[PDB]
This record gives structure tokens, sequence and C-alpha cells, in this order.
């Protein structure tokens, strides 16, 4: 899937 | 609907339809259908899915 984290 | 806020430095803040709250850098995850994002806990995904796998919202997955 799409996923992001970004702190 | 509409789920993007814009600062004003002119960049685009993402909210999340579950909470109506904003990105904060904790993990979120977006619909292959209608595009918007959420977070993780708010739609109980508790680690990243398969990189293969699609993923639908709640609003999506009965459409
Ligand atoms: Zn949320
Ligand atoms: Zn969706």
């Amino acid at each position: 899937a799409r996923t992001k984290q970004t702190a | 609907s509409m789920y993007v806020i814009r600062d004003e430095w002119g960049n685009q803040i993402w909210i999340c339809p579950g909470c109506n709250k904003p990105d904060d850098g904790s993990p979120m995850i977006g619909c292959d259908d209608c595009d918007d994002w959420y977070h993780w806990p708010c739609v109980g995904i508790m680690t990243a899915p398969p990189e293969e796998m699609q993923w639908f919202c709640p609003k999506c997955a009965n459409k």
C-alpha cells in the first residue's frame, strides 16, 4: 500500500 | 469532499477523514480509490501492509 511517515 | 488545507506558505496539509485532524508525521496510509490519507490507528492499520496490497478506506471499501 501507499504509506508515509515524516516525523 | 475536500481534505487538503493550505497554510500561509502555500504548503498543502492533508487532513485525516477519520478524525478531522492533520498529518503530524505519524504514519498514514493513502486510499487507492479516493486518494484521501488516513492515520494508521484511525483505520485500524497496525503495521505497514504488504507493498503489493492496495488499500481502500472505509468509505470506498463499501463502494
Ligand atoms: Zn485520523
Ligand atoms: Zn477512499
